[PDB]
């Protein structure tokens, strides 16, 4: 079956880079490409990225700058980056999956005729000084 | 007597950049053959219009992937030879060394997805005095192009050089903030089953892409 | 004589009473003549780019240059260096200025006179500009480990649309400057 | 001394004028040069006077009172919103100003289009007769009507960030004259962008 | 999150709940939005893709359906395994997508 | 044509001399137009 684990760092401190990791588990990365999306603590949702099955990738435009996602095609896992993390980047991080071969934008987070079915545990980033 | 003449007080050193041809040592020496030797090339911006090369985009690819849904914008970037997506390009690594081009640099995209799936892109050209389009509705005002995937996959587009000063710098000093060149665009106006089919881009230099005031950089 | 204000040049050529007026010599008067001669400017130490408007107001050259917006020049400048100096064109990086491939010239003499072409991307220069002149009115930049003194011409002058020129107003009646005499 | 005049569909006739005054040249320069890369094309549904309400000199207005409008102003309809609509506008001006001196007002009055004027200084009001004028004292005549090419070292300008052609109307002749004339005489501007082009198109919203 | 969302609704079981989600003429209406759920203590599911259809996986009785510029989520029938927080969230013309504030839905 | 005697021709070409204008396709052209005629009858 499908699922997505996520290993990261937890309570690091702030102004330092962030190394999140969303191992793929149930299916080939090749085929269904993996979107990240986040979580504030309470209630908010702000798209982060994602990566095409393929190289070419996408991220939120206000987040740019400060986000690079790396694909292990082999190892099947797919990474995250931040590059100085502020107090307020805290929040739940998700990894999510579409269900075509392109999704790496935040464009996939609403979409006529694709979805995200298969979403991580998601982990708690908490970054504070 | 002996003829007379006043050696300058001033402009009698090395300019470093002089047609002067150093005066003769050890002459007479008749270098090996090597006429009708293969790829010559005279000058620069006969390679660089002659050979294109790949352009970059996000993940470090020379491909945009076409997005599942109907209308997206795809890869914007500006126009100067310094945008990040022509960085490893033949074209900017060239114009590097050069502070002013006057010309029309040549996109090429050629698609690369399978015979099973067609699509249907535009680019569309944006002139420096308001915000990028971001829908391509907003956007077939400016000048564009719209073509459909076939047989013949390639498709340039010459982005036309346009601007008020008969030349443009190539290297975008850090004063302003909007490039005064303007930006392109390319859309997907609508595509067929290919999801996360490549579309590649080439970059080039049109029939006049003319490129003066050479100068140094530390690159 | 008694024609009306449409803006149109009338001149009496003092004959019109009597008498003919004399075959004036006109030369040395031209706009090229009077912008051909060298001109000191203030050098700022160790860098410094050549902006025609970095002339001093209150100079041959400089008024005679401010009197027309639009200016084409070639420039010879003359500068007095401690070492090395080197010249970037116009559109050029500030690192781009200390290097040898991009013109630079070695202490040789006195002062080493450099012919430096019109750089510049627009059409013709400007004395004036609606909207300090854009960054891109220049003629390259100079870097020398100190400059002693800077000099500026503006050799094959072609200006265009005259601007106004002032002279020193007099706090009395036919100001009076002392005139060398023995 | 009738002149009619006539641009596009918008004509302006004056009872008694003094004579047109070209500035700086008789017919626009070289248009489709280099950089444009031939995309120009030439607008003829903009070339039309526009009435432009302009300072009221009175009696007690001094000798060294200039009122210059930034040229080109706002404008409504037809290169108001081109130029919103267009990028690298290139145009010519023709330039009208209309003081209604009723023939016993002797005060003088001097109109002149300045190249990218920059606020000139009290000093340089007497030496600005060099550029293109018509001085018009209302017992010689009561319009002014001057015409000058597009100037700038750019080929052609972008009107949102710099304006090349500037009105300067200033009292040349101290105060007005008002024995049994015109209480206070208002100055209008018929201005008239003529020979107009246009370069790349924006994205519209 | 820069939509307009209807804070949280509530009903008993069998009950029919609508959950509209209000946004603007970019966001909204030149793409339909989708429709989430986050069970306290859980990840996200995707409960309406494409703002009118269902993911395979998703019960039956999960309907939404856009109109203008506001979409919204008919649950044609409640059951205790519905009660979640419900976020709607849509592709915005800025190229990032605006999220809603979740309609925590507590069933009586 | 400005300041320059120099009765010789420059050693180094005109290109690298100065700088080459490029062709596409007035106030001595004012001055000579200047109404000099008195404009009535001169008398004596």
């Amino acid at each position: 079956q499908v699922q997505l684990r996520e290993s990261g760092p937890s309570l690091v401190k702030p102004s330092q880079t962030l190394f999140l990791t969303c191992t793929v588990s149930g299916f080939s990365l090749t085929s269904y490409s993996v979107n990240w999306v986040r979580q504030t603590p309470g209630k908010m949702l702000e798209c982060l990225g994602g990566i095409a099955t393929s190289g070419s990738t996408g991220y939120n435009p206000v987040l740019k700058s400060r986000l690079r996602i790396t694909k292990d095609n082999s190892k099947s896992q797919v990474s995250l980056s931040v590059s100085n993390v502020t107090p307020e980047d805290t929040a739940t991080y998700y990894c999510a999956k579409w269900s075509s071969r392109g999704g790496y934008d935040c464009g996939v987070h609403s979409s006529d005729y694709s979805y995200l079915d298969a979403w991580g545990q998601g982990l708690l980033v908490t970054v504070s000084s | 007597g002996i003829f007379p003449v006043a050696c300058s007080d001033g402009y009698g050193g090395l300019v470093t950049t002089d047609p002067k041809t150093a005066d003769p040592a050890y002459g007479k020496v008749f270098n090996p053959p090597r006429n009708m030797l293969p790829g010559r090339f005279t000058n620069f911006l006969d390679v660089a219009e002659a050979c294109p090369t790949f352009l970059h985009f996000e993940g470090d690819v020379p491909y945009v992937t076409t997005k599942t849904d109907s209308d997206r914008v795809l890869a914007q970037f500006d126009l100067s030879l310094a945008a990040k997506h022509m960085s490893n390009t033949f074209l900017a690594g060239l114009a590097q060394y050069y502070t002013q081009y006057s010309g029309t640099i040549n996109l090429h995209f050629m698609f690369t997805g399978p015979t099973d799936a067609k699509a249907r892109y535009m680019i569309a050209y944006a002139p420096p005095g308001m915000e990028p389009p971001k829908t391509p509705e907003a956007a077939a005002h400016c000048i564009h192009a719209e073509w459909d995937t076939g047989l013949n996959s390639k498709f340039t587009f010459s982005i036309p050089y346009l601007s008020a000063a008969d030349y443009a710098y190539t290297a975008s000093d850090a004063a302003e903030t909007t490039n005064v060149q303007g930006w392109v665009c390319l859309f997907q106006i609508t595509h067929g089953k290919a999801d996360g089919d490549a579309l590649v881009v080439l970059a080039s230099a049109g029939k006049d892409f003319e490129l003066r005031l050479p100068v140094d950089a530390r690159t | 004589t008694s024609t009306g204000e449409s803006a149109d040049p009338v001149t009496a050529t003092v004959e019109n009473y009597g008498g003919e007026t004399q075959v004036q010599r006109r030369q040395h008067t031209d706009v090229s003549f009077i912008l051909d001669r060298f001109v000191k400017v203030t050098p700022k130490d160790q860098i410094n780019v050549l902006d025609l408007m970095q002339t001093p107001a209150h100079t041959l050259v400089g008024a005679l240059l401010r009197t027309a917006t639009y200016y084409f020049a070639d420039l010879e400048v003359a500068v007095k260096h401690e070492g090395n100096l080197t010249w970037v064109p116009n559109g050029a990086p500030e690192t781009a200025l200390d290097n040898t491939t991009n013109p630079t010239a070695y202490h040789k003499a006195p002062l080493t006179r450099l012919a430096l072409p019109y750089t510049a991307p627009h059409r013709v220069l400007a004395t004036v500009y609606n909207g300090a002149l854009p960054t891109s009115f220049n003629y390259g930049a100079i870097k020398a480990t100190r400059v002693t003194e800077l000099l500026y011409r503006m050799k094959r002058a072609e200006t265009y649309c005259p601007r106004p020129l002032l002279a020193i107003h007099p706090s009395e009646a036919r100001h009076k400057q002392k005139i060398v005499a023995p | 001394r009738i002149l009619t005049t006539r641009n596009g569909h918008t004509t302006s006739t004056t009872q008694s004028s003094v004579g047109v005054t070209y500035g700086y040249a008789t017919a626009e320069d070289f248009v489709s040069g280099p950089n444009t890369s031939g995309l120009e094309t030439r607008v003829v549904q903009a070339e039309r006077f526009f009435k432009t309400h302009l300072f009221d000199w009175v009696t007690s207005d001094p000798f060294g009172r200039c009122y210059q409008l930034e040229l080109p102003t706002d404008h409504k309809g037809v290169y108001g919103s081109l130029t919103d609509s267009y990028a690298y506008m290139r145009n010519g001006w023709d330039v009208e100003v209309t003081a209604v001196g009723n023939q016993f007002n002797g005060g003088c009055l001097l109109v002149a289009m300045v190249p990218e004027l920059c606020s000139i200084d009290k000093r340089g009001l007497y030496q600005l007769t060099l550029f293109p004028h018509q001085f018009i004292n209302p017992r010689t005549n009561m319009t002014a009507h001057i015409t000058v090419p597009f100037v700038g070292v750019n080929r052609y300008d972008q009107y949102k960030v710099h304006k090349p052609w500037t009105l300067v109307v200033m009292v040349v002749a101290p105060l007005t004259v008002n024995t049994e004339g015109a209480p206070q005489i208002k100055v209008y501007a018929n201005i008239a962008p003529t020979n107009v082009h246009v370069a790349g198109e924006f994205p519209s919203k | 999150a820069v939509l307009t969302q209807p804070s949280s609704v509530s009903a008993s079981l069998g009950q029919r709940v609508s959950i509209t989600c209000s946004g603007s003429s970019s966001n909204i209406g030149r793409y339909g939005a989708t429709w989430y759920q986050q069970v306290p203590g859980s990840g996200l599911r995707t409960i309406i893709y494409g703002s009118s259809r269902r993911p395979s996986g998703v019960p039956d009785r999960f309907s939404g359906s856009k109109s203008g510029n506001t979409v919204t989520l008919t649950i044609s029938s409640l059951q205790p395994e519905d009660e979640a927080d419900y976020f709607c969230a849509a592709y915005d013309i800025s190229t990032n997508a605006v999220f809603g504030s979740g309609t925590t839905l507590t069933l009586l | 044509s400005g300041n320059t005697g120099s009765i010789i021709n420059n050693y180094y070409m005109q290109q690298y001399q100065n700088s080459m204008d490029t062709q596409l396709g007035w106030f001595s052209k004012l001055a000579s137009s200047a109404f000099s005629g008195l404009f009535g009858a001169l008398l004596a």
